[PDB]
Order: structure tokens, then sequence, then C-alpha cells
């Protein structure tokens, strides 16, 4: 799976980018700094369950 | 001068066979999915995906 696409939804969610524009190295590089970063606590356990 | 008993040989072969020339059309390759290709450290070749 490549998360281009959920990158993509997020910046298009984000509302005020051009994703059209944003050259798919820049998603990847969001996508890594995404990754470090800690789940939220309901979503987390509602994975885990 | 013709002499019979010195001209009369016994010539040796073979009774057939098949002579082939392309040597790899008897080889059926294929080729694993192209997303999931390892380099020769047995890692995909392209992980930023």
């Amino acid at each position: 799976k490549k998360m281009k696409a959920i990158v993509e939804d997020f910046l298009k969610r984000l509302h005020i980018f051009d994703v059209a524009v944003a050259p798919d190295d820049q998603m990847y590089r969001l996508r890594d700094r995404l990754r470090l970063l800690p789940v939220e606590v309901r979503r987390l356990d509602i994975f885990n369950l | 001068q013709f002499d019979f008993r010195n001209s009369m040989h016994m010539l040796t072969s073979n009774l057939t066979f098949t002579v082939y020339s392309d040597l790899l059309a008897f080889v059926s390759a294929d080729t694993v999915e192209p997303i999931n290709a390892v380099a020769f450290d047995n890692m995909r070749i392209m992980n930023e995906l």
C-alpha cells in the first residue's frame, strides 16, 4: 500500500493547499513526519479492539 | 588404378537426432510483481512506498 493517497486526503482536507501542485516527495516527507506521532487515545483504543 | 578392396569402406553415424538453436525457448521465465522486487540485500528495491 502506498500512503500518498492518505497524505493527499490530509492536505486536501486542510482546505488551504493545492494538493495537485504539491509534489510526491513532499507528501512522503509529510508521511514520515506523521509516522512518528502517537495515535489519539480513542482511535488507538478502537484499533486495539 | 581403381581397387575395390581398398575403396570399399563402412561409414558409421547416428540414426537420428534433432539439433536445437535457441536453447532458451525451453526456459519459461516469469517475474515477481514489480512492487515487491528485492535487491541484492533482500530488501525492496524501492522502499519509499
